[PDB]
């Protein structure tokens, strides 16, 4: 409990494991952009599959610009409970509050990305 | 049995900031001694 | 880096500080003129001690005369810088017992020269007594340590925020021995032993004892009382004097910390039973308000508490019989409560003879 | 960054919310649009100052360190921009 | 009174282990008398005698006299088709227990009675193969890692099942508490469960920070530290009281020195050294000074290129010796000069 | 209910203390006042779970086929199950 | 104030601030704040200070008076003391050497102050001060290190 | 009814920030032109 209500698409325990596992794969295939600033450029270029954000950023407003940009490009976005878990999944020794999986032609993650996209948008009913 | 880690000079941030200032800006030695010895003590 | 790697530069800095202090000593009210320089002297050397990967004996050998000169001076800032240097050295390196003894002696002997730097100095001693071997310090500086004005008040003031356990851990074994020496013998003064017992009383009343200092104090009191009572000479009048001296201390130690005396008495039953020292144990437990519940039975080497509830039924009768005598005689080591729950529990067991008793 | 530099930053984007949508690297080079596109077409080195050149922190620093300070200021500045645009409470606690 | 009117020393040695630099000397290989090329699965020091036991992928199990110079062989036993996945001593040290990869039978070797009892059938146990297991410090229990997140508790003396504990998700690693009254089990999703031994109930469920999935877990003898290893190579050290009462404990210090997933965790008997290792990379072993939580900077001498991949570590009962097993069939041993007893 | 969020997800093993390709179907769930969940599975077992910790408490294997029905009386001292065997 | 009710005094002050808009408003604001402490208490001064904290024509006496009021109150919240000094340094920090030196002495002498901040205050003082004011702060600090103050 | 609502969401509008920084530049230009004529016209009387 004790979660800021502004992170509405909150993934549960089971979905979070699927999310972080896919993010780990995307790092191995060089299909992941790390950081709030680098993630923002992906939506402006329209090459983003989905957006993962960290819910425990003590000022939550510093990442709330991303949901507005997602709703224009029709890109799914989800929140996770830990930035430390997000940072380790990205393969970085520092916490990460936002990451983006990018569009890649011929990717072997296409079936997995499609499955996760169906899962994330299902949260919004 | 119980293992306790005593405070060290390099770990304390206040002592480091006090030691990184120039000497002429630095206050009198009595205040420095008070802060240093108090920080070296184990807090209960 | 050049200060700790090159010893000539450090010697230059120390010589400059000493020479400037000696020059400015003659003019009254010139302490402020030496502020910044002394701060610089405080700033670098400690940092140098931080920077060195290992502090060799050369560095400490060079620093020690300047440390002594700082201790002997009357300038507050110079003494403060010496205190910081001593604290950092004690934190970083392990020292032989002799050098810790000499450093603590020099800190204690020159404490009262500057009345505004008492507290820090005492706190400095605590650091020197916390990061080194427990038995580094000897017994020689103990009198001068006791004679400082308002020692226990300053110790209590420090105790409100920081841990003061090492100093009491050093003090108490010497305090009990010195009290016994004052009771039977002569000292530097009668008021010396009086201020010894006043120090121990004030430590008991005001400063809370933590980290199992209660057990240490109780064990020291019991063991040394038994040891002196085991002397070849009778000294019956001296024994009575020692009893009337230790009575209030045992009272207060029982009152503030209840269960410590019971545990320390339980730990010492076996060797007292092994030797022929039951009467001395009886006298010691008679000195207390509670602890006469551990009186040895007249015929066997067992305690009254264990005699009441141990499995063997017939000899239990004697225990209640002993309690009956403890009932009728002048009870001095036992209290009402123990007798009450003992009889109330023993009313309801299996053996009918025990029920009759 | 200051009253004057912040006002020019808002005027360039046309609004505070438009400025909030921008990344940290864009805010650093927001003023220097002529040098950016000239360097990009000619494949030269990109500018590093922008409108941030007239900030108080950037001005005080030595010319060798004016490059590092610009990106450190710009990265931290956008954090104040997002919170001021979206946060519902007006305070200077974070900016200080 | 004064130290410069006489000649003498100023620097002396401390009773506690110094930080930063560890004084060590290489010793003769533990398995010098019996050279092998197979991977060394397990190495362990006998609790009460100077005996070291080396087991590996080659089907032999050997016991060696612990001497710095020669390490003479005591006895070697070869099983037919039993590649040893893990071999350990009992808590009393009187019997040796070994298991194999994808084998149901558990081998118990009683040295006092000279009997080798193969425990192929355990009544009430549905597990197909037995490879992962742990022994309690007191010696009254044995824990078997199963499938579907099942933990099986067995009596040590009679090898009969007591009860079962089920966790959500896979069982990655498990260990016993110092007092042997609790069980620490790490799941496959990064969550760690605490179970009570006497009554099989889940006391608490806490989460390791930033762990997708755990690979190892260890506890200290004094009961002060609990260490958890994860996939990224980060080892988190906690106070045991913090794990029992907090759903999101904050570790004392997170060790980021290792970069690949930690598979081995071993605590010093004096609780001053923590050894961490990763088998996926060569030279991936580190030593940690527990009170300071800092890593010794001199242990891995990477130019020698002898350690290679690490699979098993062990400490002597009085921390006098340190053992290291690799994939090349060499059971390396080092002596720590700070401790003068075996 | 006063939220609408799933506090606990409880994994049910497909075979009794084992694994199988066939998915396990929970045919009925009963909820008691003390906090224990009674479930009947297609593997043929009745399981008692604790809601507070979200962990399995006990399992009972009673049939070789599906156990498909659950019902508890108003006084929570007795309940009834039905199996595919009849 | 002498021979009229409290509310009418506040009404006169508010009319005065509307009529006078330029540099002459500086003395008007100082007397308005002084009246608030006398007519009311510390709470009244806080309300007036918050309303007038944004009217940019100021003087250093406005912030010095408010700092003194916080000092006299028993609370002596150090956060408010720092908060008033930062606003004053924003307006007049470029040319006032005394204000920077007064700020530094607060961190040393005040029981709730943090003396370790003095390293950063001296560093900030040099860069914001311009011209001869920068040289004045060095001389004043050099005299402060000695007992001459 | 409408103006009751969006008024409470006001004072967070930046239309007067972009209209007061542009005017601040325009006033600087007119000041520069006007001072030059004053120095030029009066420089034929007291050039020093």
């Amino acid at each position: 409990a004790d979660v800021n209500p502004k992170a509405y698409p909150l993934a549960d325990a089971h979905l979070t494991k699927k999310l972080l596992d896919l993010v780990q794969q995307s790092c191995n295939y060089k299909q992941l952009r790390k950081g709030a600033n680098e993630a923002t450029k992906t939506l402006n270029r329209g090459i983003s599959e989905f957006i993962v954000m960290a819910a425990d950023a003590e000022p939550l407003e510093i990442i709330l610009h991303l949901p507005l940009l997602c709703e224009d490009k029709n890109v799914p976005y989800v929140f996770v409970r830990s930035k430390q878990a997000l940072g380790r999944a990205c393969g970085v020794s520092r916490p990460v509050i936002a990451c983006s999986v990018t569009i890649k032609e011929g990717s072997q993650l296409k079936q997995q990305i499609q499955s996760i996209q169906q899962s994330i948008e299902r949260l919004l009913v | 049995n119980e293992l306790v880690q005593l405070p060290l000079t390099e770990n304390i941030p206040a002592i480091s900031e006090l030691l990184h200032t120039p000497a002429h800006v630095l206050p009198s030695a009595a205040f420095l001694c008070s802060m240093f010895v108090n920080s070296l003590l184990l807090s209960k | 880096t050049h200060c700790y790697k090159d010893l000539g530069f450090m010697d230059f800095i120390c010589s400059l500080v000493t020479k400037s202090v000696k020059v400015f000593a003659e003019y009254p009210g010139s302490s402020a003129q030496l502020r910044v320089l002394l701060a610089f002297y405080a700033s670098t050397i400690v940092s140098a001690l931080v920077a060195a990967e290992d502090v060799s004996d050369n560095i400490i050998a060079k620093l020690f005369p300047y440390i002594q000169k700082g201790l002997k001076s009357s300038l507050p800032d110079y003494r403060a810088a010496t205190y910081m240097i001593i604290c950092q050295i004690s934190v970083k390196v392990t020292m032989e017992n002799t050098f810790v003894n000499s450093l603590a002696s020099q800190i204690i002997k020159t404490l009262t020269k500057i009345p505004s730097l008492i507290k820090d100095g005492l706190s400095c001693l605590i650091v020197l007594l916390q990061r080194q071997k427990p038995e580094s310090l000897g017994k020689k500086p103990f009198p001068h340590l006791c004679n400082v004005p308002d020692l226990i008040t300053i110790l209590h003031g420090i105790s409100e925020t920081y841990d003061v356990s090492p100093l009491l851990h050093y003090m108490l074994p010497h305090l009990v021995v010195s009290i016994i020496h004052h009771v039977t013998g002569e000292e530097t003064e009668g008021m010396d032993g009086q201020i010894y017992k006043r120090h121990l009383e004030a430590i008991l009343t005001k400063i809370s004892l933590k980290n199992n200092l209660d057990h240490l104090l109780a064990s020291l009191l019991f063991e040394e009382y038994i040891s002196y009572s085991s002397q070849e000479e009778m000294d019956s009048n001296k024994v009575s004097l020692l009893n009337e001296q230790f009575l209030p201390l045992i009272r207060l130690l029982e009152s503030k910390y209840p269960r410590t005396l019971d545990v320390v008495l339980e730990e010492h039953l076996k060797e007292i039973a092994d030797l022929k020292k039951q009467e001395l144990f009886h006298q010691f437990v008679s000195l207390s308000t509670s602890g006469g519940k551990y009186q040895f039975l007249a015929d066997s080497d067992t305690s009254l508490m264990l005699s009441l509830n141990h499995p063997l039924a017939p000899v239990r009768i004697l225990a209640m019989n002993h309690l009956k005598k403890i009932m009728k005689t002048s009870k001095e080591g036992v209290d009402e409560s123990f007798i009450k729950e003992a009889v109330l529990a023993r009313l309801g067991d299996d053996n009918i003879d025990v029920v009759l008793s | 960054v200051g009253e004057l530099v912040g006002a020019r930053l808002i005027a360039h984007a046309g609004s505070l919310l438009n400025l909030a949508k921008h990344a940290a690297s864009t805010v650093q080079i927001l003023g220097a649009e002529k040098a950016l596109f000239r360097a990009l077409k000619s494949r030269r080195d990109t500018p590093k100052y922008g409108l941030i050149y007239h900030a108080s922190l950037v001005g005080q620093t030595s010319p060798k360190h004016k490059g590092k300070i610009s990106r450190m200021l710009a990265a931290k500045t956008v954090l104040a921009i997002r919170y001021d645009a979206f946060g519902e409470d007006s305070s200077s606690a974070m900016g200080v | 009174d004064d130290l410069l009117q006489r000649t003498g020393n100023f620097i002396s040695t401390s009773t506690s282990l110094p930080r930063g630099i560890l004084k060590m000397k290489n010793c003769q290989h533990a398995n010098a008398e019996r050279p092998t090329v197979a991977r060394i699965s397990s190495v362990q020091f006998h609790p009460g005698a100077q005996i070291v036991m080396v087991a590996g992928l080659d089907n032999a199990v050997s016991l060696f006299q612990v001497d710095g110079k020669t390490n003479p062989k005591i006895q070697s036993i070869y099983l037919e088709r039993f590649p040893i996945f893990k071999a350990c001593f009992s808590a009393n040290g009187e019997e040796v227990l070994a298991t194999s990869t994808h084998s149901k039978v558990l081998y118990v070797y009683d040295m006092l009675a000279g009997k080798l009892i193969p425990v192929h059938q355990v009544r009430g146990l549905k597990e197909k193969i037995v490879r992962s297991f742990e022994v309690s410090p007191d010696g009254s229990f044995l824990l078997i890692n199963g499938i579907a997140g099942y933990l099986h508790l067995l009596a040590m003396k009679t090898k009969e099942l007591i009860g079962s504990m089920k966790i959500n998700g896979r069982v990655a690693a498990s260990t016993f508490s110092s007092d042997s009254k609790k069980v620490y089990a790490s799941s496959g999703d990064g969550e760690v469960y605490v179970w009570d031994v006497n009554s099989r109930k889940c006391l608490n469920r806490f989460v390791d920070e930033g762990s997708l999935y755990g690979l190892s877990i260890a506890t200290s003898r004094n009961g002060q530290y609990v260490a958890c290893g994860s996939n990224c190579g980060v080892v988190n050290i906690y106070n045991q009281d913090s794990c029992l009462q907090e759903t999101n404990p904050k570790p004392i210090k997170a060790i980021m020195n290792l970069v690949t997933g930690v598979t081995s965790l071993t605590f010093n008997p004096t609780t001053e050294i923590l050894a961490i290792a990763s088998e996926k990379m060569k030279e991936a072993v580190r030593l940690v000074h527990l009170p300071s939580c800092t890593v010794f900077s001199n242990f891995p001498v990477i130019k020698n290129k002898n350690i290679s991949h690490v699979h098993t570590m062990d400490f002597s009962p009085r921390s006098g010796y340190f053992a290291l097993g690799n994939e090349k069939g060499k059971a390396l041993m080092y002596r720590l000069h700070h401790y003068s007893d075996f | 209910v006063k939220s609408g969020s799933a506090v606990h997800k409880m994994i049910v093993d497909r075979q009794y203390m084992g694994v199988s390709k066939r998915k396990c179907i929970v045919w009925g769930v009963a909820f008691l006042s003390d906090g224990t969940i009674i479930s009947v599975d297609s593997a043929g077992k009745v399981q008692f779970w604790d809601s507070a910790t979200g962990t399995l408490v006990k399992s009972h294997l009673i049939a070789n086929a599906d156990v498909q029905s659950i019902a508890v009386a108003d006084q929570e001292d007795s309940f009834v199950v039905g199996t595919a065997e009849g | 104030e002498g021979a009229k009710s409290q509310e009418d005094t506040e009404a006169v002050f508010k009319k005065a601030l509307l009529a006078v808009i330029g540099a002459d408003s500086v003395t008007l604001k100082n007397k308005y704040l002084d009246w608030a402490y006398r007519s009311g208490g510390y709470k009244k001064a806080r309300a007036v200070f918050k309303s007038l904290q944004e009217s940019r024509p100021f003087s250093v006496d406005f912030f010095r008076k408010m700092i003194q009021f916080e000092k006299e109150q028993e609370s002596c919240n150090m956060a408010n003391i720092r908060e008033y000094y930062e606003r004053a340094l924003r307006e007049f920090g470029s040319a006032d050497s005394d204000l920077w030196m007064d700020y530094m002495k607060e961190e040393l002498n005040h029981p709730l102050g943090r003396p370790e901040n003095c390293g950063q205050i001296y560093w900030r003082a040099m860069k914001m001060l311009q011209g001869e004011s920068a040289e004045a702060f060095v001389a004043k600090h050099a005299m402060h290190q000695t007992g001459h103050l | 009814l409408s103006r009751y609502r969006l008024k409470f969401s006001a004072d967070k509008v930046d239309t007067m920030i972009v209209q007061a920084i542009s005017l601040l530049d325009d006033l600087d230009k007119e000041l520069n032109n006007y001072i030059m004529r004053c120095r030029e016209w009066y420089g034929w009387h007291f050039p020093e």
